[PDB]
């Protein structure tokens, strides 16, 4: 399942901002 | 009136933007209590106001490392637009100084945590739930792109709850006043409009689409484009193809196919009636904007008073001395702060 998919994904805590 | 409304708004926005409050605190006016987050270039902590025993969120930068990231222009957005806006669903600029070190933003404290915490660990928010705080969103965009501002960093995690249940939005580190458009490559990858990352101009639509990552977040629990490794995130987003949840309403579908929309000519809030066309979408039909404005919706959700200076609602990170040199850094990049 695609929220299986997200929880196994490496990017379920804070995000941070990119920059150039 | 709404027009009546905007043009007194920017009345009052325009006095404090082309005169910005300075100095108008100190640091050892302030019990310093702890950390409530950290970022790149700074971090936020809990701080008591002594003279009145306020509890408010200060935003530390150190200055050196601002230069580093070559974010010294950002930052001065930051402040300058933070001091002279005035909006329920902004975290208000109390105070702002600098020392020999570190550049600081006195902002008022939402004892709630971040939506982000609280969107992760009940896993979802119902549409009414995510209705109540998308429309706070629309009208702080609103307010901002009225005055010429793009926010630039919308995200749950930017999203703090109140003890009434409402947001405040904060961090404007990437905030800034434009007429026309702009190029730089910021933001957050999951949020990135498409003109972002194909290095097109872009200009305020930008938050719109970011808008409508987060109403899907919200309501789905993960949001519409991710991966592992921000590039795929990329390839996702320019793909024109998005996934809607079983669940998700009728309403809802459509309103997101609207403001996640690459055509700009096609995007909701960038169009010829502007935000209207978001406002008076069937998903919000039972809205009222001006209660909400007004904060006499009920929250759908209110968080639990500990007290006044409770952290709870927040993660704890590892505290890290407050440093001031002997030596003034970077006086000349941080003059008018
Ligand atoms: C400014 C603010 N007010 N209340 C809470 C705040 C923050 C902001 C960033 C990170 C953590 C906590």
């Amino acid at each position: 399942t695609t929220y299986a998919d997200f929880i196994a994904s490496g990017r379920t805590g804070r995000r941070n901002a990119i920059h150039d | 009136s709404v027009k009546e409304f905007l043009a007194k708004a920017k009345e009052d926005f325009l006095k404090k933007w082309e005169n910005p409050a300075q100095n108008t605190a100190h640091l050892d006016q302030f019990e310093r209590i702890k950390t409530l987050g950290t970022g790149s270039f700074g971090r936020v902590m809990l701080v008591k106001h002594m003279e009145t025993g306020n509890h408010y969120a200060m935003k530390i930068l150190d200055k050196q490392k601002v230069v580093k990231l070559k974010q010294i222009e950002h930052t001065l957005n930051e402040k300058r637009i933070l001091q002279a806006v005035n909006f329920p669903f902004l975290t208000k600029l109390e105070f702002s100084f600098k020392d020999n070190s570190n550049l600081y933003m006195v902002m008022e404290y939402a004892p709630g945590g971040e939506m982000f915490s609280h969107l992760r660990r009940i896993g979802r928010f119902s549409e009414p739930h995510a209705r109540f705080y998308a429309a706070q969103i629309v009208l702080t965009f609103e307010y901002l792109h009225s005055l010429d501002l793009i926010y630039r960093d919308l995200k749950p995690e930017n999203l703090m709850i109140d003890q009434q249940g409402y947001i405040k939005v904060t961090d404007f580190g990437f905030a800034k006043r434009v007429k026309g458009r702009t190029w730089t490559l910021c933001g957050t990858p999951e949020y990135l409009a498409p003109e972002i990352i194909l290095s097109k101009g872009y200009n305020k639509a930008v938050d719109w689409w970011a808008l409508g990552v987060l109403i899907y977040e919200m309501a789905a629990g993960y949001p519409p484009f991710f991966a592992d490794q921000p590039i795929q995130i990329y390839e996702k987003i320019v793909s024109g193809k998005v996934r809607f949840p079983s669940h998700f309403s009728s309403d809802l579908k459509d309103l997101l196919r609207n403001l996640l929309q690459v055509d700009l000519t096609k995007r909701f809030g960038n169009l010829k009636n502007g935000v209207n066309d978001i406002k008076n979408h069937k998903w919000f039909a039972t809205t009222d904007w001006i209660a909400i404005y007004q904060r006499k919706v009920e929250a759908p959700f209110i968080p639990k008073f500990k007290g006044p200076g409770d952290t709870s609602n927040f993660d704890d990170y590892e505290e890290e001395e407050i440093r001031v040199s002997i030596n003034e850094k970077c006086g000349k990049e941080f003059s008018e702060f």
